[PDB]
């Protein structure tokens, strides 16, 4: 079987404003096999209540997943998504941009 | 306009971790609307859509006894893939399906389709005539020539120009309000400094639906080809969707250049500058 | 709405 890499986008639902509470995506996609493991960070510490949609794939075959939690942006907090997937011996982690 | 009903249907084997998992999921255009996950607690066919919630009784009875039989035999399914390939045991291993019917604004079939992957390669699929099958390699050989023993191809056939086409209709006036909307792209462009006085151009548009745009730069009307960063289009998680395009100027030249986006929401496409 | 998927 042929594993395929994840490509992973880290996000915000609007754009950012300091202070202001809004939601962080990770948009993980374009895997191979279906079993994944996302984490969501906040300062380099796991963000507890994290949701995520259910197993789903596109029209190549590959799987995708989004993942998404509130958070409150400020000029010194770090956000990041770490993916763990068999097609990557280590976690790839992606971290957020207000820029991007 | 087009619309599509598809389903996208997958079987993982876990050896050792009790039975395979198995879930369908259905989509009118690109749209979620219903969903069976064999893991959750009592596992049946659910409305993913507020439209969905309509729908009589039996439409659940029977939709959620297909998708118990889907189940049941995509078992059967991962365990013939085993023997076929004469893999050895013990391993996850995947079993996926798409179905679906592509149907114009006249009401016309433009495409009818099943397809099935092994590991997520292509294993089988039903031709555009709906009548013979393409199998990607020897195992495949033997499902064809089964298929076609069994006269598979007709039942698929009589489904997808059938209940295929009768329910996306169907799907469509339920959902119509939701389904067919166009939310506009907002745009924006935001300016980034980057060493060596360069600047960083980057042209948002968000909030938008359905999932279709295009956006480019201009310099002295010609679009940027290459030099141009693009991302993927985005789920904003709310039902609309995101994308950026970015390109790196001179600094002092900013005004030159143009962000143009393209939207079935928009009356005329959109044009910003810094 | 889905139907039966014949077995490979």
């Amino acid at each position: 079987m042929i594993q395929k890499t994840p490509q992973i986008q880290v996000y915000s639902r609007h754009p950012p404003e300091n202070g202001k509470p809004n939601i962080l995506n990770c948009y993980v996609t374009q895997f191979h096999p279906p079993h994944i493991e996302i984490q969501m960070l906040k300062n380099g510490k796991k963000i507890p209540k994290v949701e995520m949609s259910d197993m789903s794939f596109s029209k190549d075959w590959s799987f995708y997943i989004l993942a998404h939690t509130e958070f409150t942006p400020t000029e010194t907090d770090t956000y990041a998504c770490r993916v763990k997937h068999d097609s990557m011996a280590e976690p790839k982690t992606v971290y957020w941009d207000r820029d991007m | 306009g087009s619309h599509s009903l598809r389903y996208f249907v997958t079987a993982v084997s876990r050896p050792g971790h009790g039975k395979p998992r198995y879930m369908e999921v259905g989509y009118v255009d690109d749209t979620e609307f219903v969903r069976f996950d064999s893991d959750a607690e009592n596992p049946r066919y659910e409305p993913r859509t507020p439209w969905m919630e309509q729908v009589e009784p039996e439409y659940w009875e029977g939709q959620t006894q297909i998708a118990k039989g889907n189940e049941q035999s995509s078992r059967v399914d991962l365990r013939t893939a085993l023997r076929y390939y004469n893999q050895s045991a013990g391993g996850s291993h995947t079993i996926q399906r798409m179905r679906g019917c592509e149907v114009g604004s006249d009401g016309r079939l433009l495409r009818g389709y099943q397809q099935v992957a092994y590991d997520g390669r292509d294993y089988i699929a039903l031709n555009e005539d709906l009548k013979t099958w393409t199998a990607a390699d020897m195992a495949a050989l033997i499902t064809k020539h089964k298929w076609e023993q069994a006269g598979a191809a007709e039942r698929d056939r009589a489904y997808l120009e059938g209940a295929c086409v009768e329910w996306l209709r169907r799907y469509l006036e339920l959902g119509n309000a939701t389904l067919l909307r166009t939310d506009s792209p907002k745009a924006h462009v935001t300016h980034h400094s980057r060493p060596k006085d360069k600047v960083t151009l980057r042209c948002w548009a968000l909030g938008f639906y359905p999932a279709d745009i295009t956006l480019t730069w201009q310099l002295n009307g010609e679009e940027l080809t290459q030099d141009m960063e693009l991302v993927e289009t985005r789920p904003a998680g709310d039902g609309t969707f995101q994308k950026w395009a970015s390109v790196v100027v001179p600094l002092g030249k900013e005004q030159n250049y143009t962000c143009h986006v393209y939207h079935e929401g928009l009356p005329e496409p959109l044009t910003l500058r810094w | 709405v889905n139907d039966i998927f014949e077995a490979i």
